[PDB]
């Protein structure tokens, strides 16, 4: 197998903790949030670069 | 900023084993269905 | 549980030899008690002439007994030896039979057969294989890249064709339309000329610069 | 990386369009939103 025959999954949503952006009490929110910048991923096909 | 290039969690020796057991296990020949299917009655590194 | 199977299979086999010796003109139905009495004091005394037969011929230097050192442990004991030609041609004699035997199958395991990996030189041969690469072999993996110019310069073109009828439709569907033909707004929809108050300023002025 | 002016025209429209100006503008860009191909990027 010199490719995998399975799309690399989004590591991002396969291991990361995406329920820490969800905001469940505005006023009383635990974690500051911070500005997000363009990560532009190149993993994904259909991006030219 | 470009995200870095992600791997597969799994190895390609794993990669080809998964590949070998499947297509011993669509039972082309008999002794490698029985041999697979007893290396999956029996891997321990069978999760992930 | 075949590790107490190890001492049970022979102390229960005493126990049937003694539930056969109490029933050659004797008893049935004996007390509980005085069975596992009666089979330690057995057992004690096949592990008393092991003990001290080895001990007698031993101290004549030799490593394995004779009849001649058993006919002295036996009277050391206290036996009277002449009785036992006597015993041994019971009509009641009876034979308990041996214990059975727990790997019944013997050789049951198809068993896995994998091989990969030599050996190091301070490794001989004779030692066992190193294992499979699924046990501790890891390289990461990458997706399959596209580098080829042809699909790369279909899929700007295509890209760029969609968005601008993209753009296009929904331009002439949210304002002033014209057709070529007749009631023609589905199929080829065209934005309707506007009279600028901006003339040559649209038309000379670049826009990217 | 940086949208071309053609897609930067497109997400402009189509975020204002979708703030509450007027109803039928709004259906159009829903309408835009959920049946092009393109729209990836």
């Amino acid at each position: 197998p010199w490719y995998s025959i399975f799309p690399i999954d989004n590591e991002d949503l396969v291991y990361g903790r995406w329920e820490d952006n969800i905001i469940w009490d505005a006023q009383a929110m635990p974690r500051l949030l911070e500005p997000p910048v363009l990560t532009l991923d190149p993993n994904d096909e259909n991006l030219i670069l | 900023r470009l995200k870095p290039r992600s791997i597969h969690e799994l190895s390609v020796e794993q990669q080809l084993y998964y590949k070998e057991i499947t297509e011993a296990c669509v039972g082309s020949c008999e002794a490698k269905r029985a041999e697979a299917l007893q290396s999956i009655a029996t891997d321990p590194g069978l999760y992930q | 549980n075949p590790a107490d199977n190890y001492h049970l299979a022979r102390r229960r086999t005493l126990q049937v030899v003694v539930s056969s010796l109490l029933t050659e003109a004797g008893f049935e139905s004996a007390e509980k008690a005085s069975v596992e009495t009666l089979t330690e004091m057995l057992q004690s005394y096949i592990s008393e002439i092991g003990r001290s037969a080895k001990s007698y011929c031993e101290h004549t230097a030799r490593t394995q007994p004779t009849l001649s050192d058993i006919v002295v442990t036996l009277v050391e004991m206290g036996f009277n030896v002449d009785t036992l030609p006597a015993y041994a041609k019971r009509s009641q004699r009876m034979v308990i039979t041996a214990p059975p035997v727990t790997n019944q199958p013997v050789t049951p395991k198809a068993l896995t057969a994998g091989q990969n990996r030599p050996h190091p030189p301070h490794i001989p041969s004779h030692f066992p294989e190193f294992p499979d690469p699924h046990t501790y072999i890891k390289t990461p993996t990458y997706r399959e890249p596209v580098s080829d110019y042809q699909v790369l310069r279909e899929k700007a073109a295509s890209q760029r064709r969609d968005v601008e009828r993209a753009l296009t439709r929904f331009m002439a569907k949210t304002g002033e339309t014209q057709s070529l033909f007749k009631d023609d707004v589905s199929t080829f929809p065209l934005i309707a000329a506007r009279p600028f108050t901006i003339p040559y300023l649209t038309a000379l002025l670049p826009s990217e610069l």
